């Protein structure tokens, strides 16, 4: 709707910093707006559930 | 035949006395003494059946808690309990008409005898229940109501007024089988 | 370990008293199919598997296999537990 | 006691179910 | 053949049959009936000590399609990020299919910081599961109280840059 | 005790598992992603897998996939085989369909 970045991204896009070092993942809509170096960590969505102790 | 009278008559005054004891545990002031003295600060749960008092000194409800399917064994619990208590009155019902007859007979006793049975039966899956909720409640975290006082109270007597009440049916319809 | 309580551990005397008043309850229902004598009976039911002497069925040695079925499972889950 | 309790109800459920065929026996005589 | 009944009745009763002249042909049914009934519930006994063993449980969720075909277990992701969008981009049918529920579920499974989530999770009593990076997962596995778990394979793979 | 030992059994299903174990061997194919990838991670599990591949006798190192895979297939359980999502995938759909996939991948990359 309005288009405006937020977030870390949002403060390279506007000027407000000069460089992001964080877990930001890597993604086509965000490179075709900031740059990303080779990747400094490996991931992937997963599924965290409390542990299992039903008696 | 003042024997068999008086075997009657002490069956249900026995059985009076389980009545007395069902009374007793259904109207328990604190099923389980509690206490939480953190070093918070010292804590003193009493908790009643229907009735969690704290120990300055207070009682508070707290009653039909978690969760759901636990409260449906709450249901068949207190219907569980009220039918205890019709077979009860029953018996004595039972028990006056043999005393009308005194001022079928083993026809009727014996009915009475199986109701009593029955009673017993209920009231001992009744509490079972009642404990096996109360441990739920244990179980599932008790909001911060978590006592290592943790132990029976007055309802355990019950328990004892249900074994009596099987004893006395027995006995009564012994004397009803005697005849 | 204090003597006579590690054998009651494995299962709760909770568990204990419920097996003792079942029992008790079990124990009068023989005489309802006939105080002393048939509880004598039932305290001649509960040492030997369960239940005797019923003229075919009649009513409670039903009771007797279903009384027979109950003991062996607490007896099995009583010896797992030890284990 | 739990796991147990659920015995004691086929137990109490078999008690009753085998006095009412006893008074069914006592209704046939 | 109801005395008959009865009698098998007063069988599984007690060892296993009796009113037969010495085996004749009946006793032996209540032989092989004795050793039957023997390693059933000999087996039993062993089978319910073999579970006060391990105790190895696993709930029943254990995968995104686990998430998806049910509804008891609400869950979500961290807003304004990688993960969310994932969903919502999403055109393979299980992925599509959780979107689907997260956008509209009511109240809202969506959570601020990972931090959030995590809180969401061990209070919820297990009706709650969350969907975040493998990497904050791990480290939250290792840390206390030990409560929560990581399960299955990743959706997929990428990387931070 | 039969099924206490049985229940027992470990659920070696990820690379830690057989890092932690010795009955079972495991290697990679030679000349590839996957053998470099171990002779140079820095990464504890890793780091232990390639000390124990490297020196391993006799060798748990193949010259083709399917070598690999009849390795896995023959050895009774005592071979597990290391190598690429794509081709496991594909193979756990080929008869006589008694090998699977188990763990997540232990990295992310592609085919160019
Ligand atoms: N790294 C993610 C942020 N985020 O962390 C998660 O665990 N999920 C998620 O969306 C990003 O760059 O947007
Ligand atoms: N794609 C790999 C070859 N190779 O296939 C595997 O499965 N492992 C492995 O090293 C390469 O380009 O070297």
């Amino acid at each position: 709707d309005t288009k405006i970045w937020n977030g870390m991204v949002g403060e390279l896009v506007y000027g407000k910093a000069d460089i992001a070092i964080a877990p930001l993942t890597i993604t086509l809509v965000r490179e075709e707006v900031i740059d990303f170096s080779k990747p400094f960590m490996s991931l992937g969505i997963s599924i965290m559930i409390k542990k299992p102790q039903k008696s | 035949k003042t024997s068999r009278r008086g075997r009657a008559l002490l069956a249900v005054a026995l059985n009076l006395l389980a009545l007395l004891f069902a009374t007793t545990a259904f109207l328990t002031t604190y099923w389980c003494q509690g206490t939480q003295r953190v070093p918070f600060q010292l804590r003193r749960f009493h908790t009643g059946i229907w009735y969690s008092c704290e120990e300055g000194e207070k009682c508070r409800s707290f009653i039909d808690l978690a969760p759901a399917s636990e409260k449906g064994v709450l249901w068949l619990s207190v219907v569980s309990e009220v039918l205890y208590i019709l077979l009860l009155v029953v018996g004595f019902s039972l028990m006056c008409l043999e005393l009308l007859h005194s001022s079928d007979g083993l026809k009727l006793n014996a009915f009475a005898a199986v109701f009593t049975v029955l009673s017993g039966l209920l009231g001992m899956v009744a509490h079972m229940m009642y404990t096996q909720v109360f441990q739920v409640t244990v179980s599932l975290g008790p909001e911060d109501w978590r006592p290592h006082s943790w132990d029976y109270g007055w309802s355990f007597c019950l328990a004892w007024g249900s074994f009596t009440c099987c004893m006395a049916a027995s006995v009564t319809t012994l004397n009803s089988y005697t005849k | 370990k204090p003597g006579v309580f590690s054998f009651l551990d494995p299962l709760a005397y909770e568990i204990w008293m419920c097996i003792v008043f079942a029992y008790i309850g079990v124990s009068v229902v023989l005489f309802l199919v006939s105080i002393f004598n048939s509880l004598w009976f039932s305290l001649g039911a509960f040492m030997q598997q369960g239940c005797d002497i019923s003229p075919r069925s009649l009513s409670g040695r039903i009771v007797g296999g279903v009384w027979w079925f109950f003991t062996l499972i607490i007896i099995s889950s009583y010896t797992a537990n030890l284990a | 006691l739990s796991n147990v309790a659920g015995v004691f109800y086929i137990l109490v459920g078999g008690l009753g179910l085998a006095m009412l065929v006893a008074l069914i026996e006592f209704c046939y005589k | 053949i109801f005395n008959s009944l009865w009698f098998s009745l007063g069988a599984f009763m007690q060892q296993g049959c009796d009113i037969s002249p010495r085996s004749l042909s009946g006793r032996i049914v209540g032989g092989v009936w004795w050793f039957f009934t023997l390693i059933i519930i000999s087996s039993y006994t062993a089978n319910l000590a073999a579970f006060l063993t391990v105790e190895r449980m696993v709930s029943p969720i254990e995968s995104a399609e686990d998430l998806s075909k049910q509804t008891e277990i609400a869950y979500g992701t961290l807003d304004s990020g990688s993960t969310k969008e994932f969903f919502r981009r999403s055109k393979i049918a299980v992925f599509d299919k959780m979107w689907t529920y997260m956008r509209s579920a009511e109240p809202s499974v969506f959570v601020r910081t990972t931090a959030e989530g995590v809180a969401r999770v061990r209070k919820s009593k297990g009706k709650y599961a969350y969907l975040l990076e493998s990497t904050m997962n791990e480290y939250i596995e290792q840390r206390k109280p030990c409560d929560t778990m990581k399960v299955g394979g990743n959706l997929d793979s990428k990387g931070y840059g």
